[PDB]
């Protein structure tokens, strides 16, 4: 039943995969640390995502849509910089050794002033064994994540704390959404918008997008 | 933040060897650049006479600080002192894009042709 | 029989502006294979969902690229157009997508005698990484038109060149095929079952790989 899928995944070195329904008859969504896969219910065929629903007006990435639950499950681990008057909420995969992640953060006050709330998730482009990952682990373990994040970004060191937060979970969700470089923005609907955008351009881009969807 | 192409399209790596003379090259797409500091060359069954990093331009980023970068193209002369059959060079590099994007480091393996010593 | 069954897909292709393609059967129920010159896609019969290739058959021993296996048909058709370098005591036949300007392509060709010596048969197809708008596409056409292509290819790689000479052979088809097979970098080695083994590999290593791949693929 699922025994066929798990037998296939195990035999291919992908057993710890999370299985979910797929919007296609006879196929299931398979979440792995290296990306989402689609496999038939008989476990005989696999196709690497993403999957697009092209029935509507504009093609939608159902893979990233489905991943919104995964994203929402990590809401507690996100370092949130809420705008006073929240007009938009974007999720950002950031890397502390990325000059552009820095440029983006140095302007947090301006994103917030335009009603843009930013929620951070770690994504060390250098991998899970780099110093980037250790540092960020330390940040995400602090009592005050926002201040630790601010300090590190500002050049100050942080105390290597140990906690229940696995940067590996952040990294994996990112790769599942198609993140390869930093910083990468994830919209409310799952759409991945790689790269940094100044406050004004981001604001404008977000507004125009609200119309595109609605 | 616009259209960010794959790393191999943004930084087209290649090499050319003529005995003791080797050239590592990168065709760097308009709007992209490589950090001079992040280039690492590691020999395998070979000895490097030397690596002549060309002079690059002025760039300042929030992390690495004031760094020298390369645009358009980078030709890295590398003279091979000696190399036996199967020798190789592991070349790692990192680049980014003006539009606000940093790519993960890249690693290429260069198969060297045998080269002699006395 | 297509006309009626492929109606929903043909419509989706038009809606997506896919001007040129080839709808084919897919080994998954409720899905079809759509070959384009920018890659292979899989679309459900109702034309609602799309997933790009490749697709793998993971029911046997080792996973098998069913997309490339299906493209073997286009690959065998270009056989008259391949520059072949026979191994006297042939044990393996590999089809290689190459780029005369690539340094990895020179390294490989530079050791053809060693690959043949090990019974490895190499068949080249031209793959201009720079695309159909490159000088690569231009001087490879010049080689694929020479009298003794093997001579032409040996020369160029060696350090010469020959004034072009347009002919029957059309590279744009090698490139298209290569893209469909998943080729990005050169040299790309394609095995008899369609398996794409990206990159360069020394003769000694290559031979061991093929012998192992063969044994695991027919035990």
């Amino acid at each position: 039943d699922d025994a066929a899928i798990q037998q296939t995944l195990a035999k291919m070195g992908i057993k710890s995969s999370d299985i979910q329904p797929a919007p296609v008859a006879g196929m299931k969504t398979v979440l792995t640390n290296s990306g989402v896969l689609y496999i038939t219910d008989d476990g005989k065929h696999i196709i690497q995502g993403p999957m697009y629903d092209v029935s509507g007006t504009a093609p939608v990435n159902v893979t990233n849509k489905m991943l919104l639950k995964q994203l929402n499950a990590l809401e507690k681990e996100m370092i949130v910089y809420k705008a006073p008057q929240e007009k938009h909420v974007i999720t950002v995969f950031t890397d502390i050794t990325c000059g552009y992640s820095h440029k983006l953060h140095e302007q947090m006050a301006d994103y917030n002033a335009l009603g843009i709330t930013v929620r951070y998730l770690a994504f060390p482009r250098q991998g899970l064994d780099s110093d980037a990952e250790k540092e960020m682990k330390a940040i995400w373990c602090a009592k005050d994540k926002n201040k630790a994040f601010d300090d590190v970004m500002a050049g100050k060191s942080v105390a290597p704390a140990s906690c229940d937060v696995d940067i590996a979970d952040h990294y994996a969700l990112g790769v599942q959404l198609g993140v390869s470089g930093t910083p990468a923005v994830v919209l409310s609907n799952g759409t991945l918008v790689p790269g940094y955008q100044p406050p004004k351009e981001m604001k404008e881009f977000l507004d125009e997008h609200q119309k595109m969807t609605s | 933040r616009s259209q960010f192409v794959p790393a191999d399209q943004a930084f087209a790596f290649d090499f050319q060897q003529n005995q003791h003379d080797l050239n590592l090259t990168w065709q760097i797409k308009d709007g992209y650049y490589l950090y001079r500091k992040q280039i690492r060359i590691t020999p395998e069954h070979a000895k490097i006479a030397d690596v002549q990093l060309p002079q690059g331009v002025w760039h300042e980023d929030e992390f690495y600080g004031k760094s020298e970068i390369y645009r358009d193209r980078l030709t890295l002369p590398v003279t091979i002192n000696q190399a036996s059959a199967g020798a190789t060079l592991t070349v790692t590099y990192q680049g980014a894009a003006d539009a606000g994007f940093c790519y993960p480091p890249e690693t290429k393996t260069v198969p060297l042709s045998e080269v002699v010593a006395n």
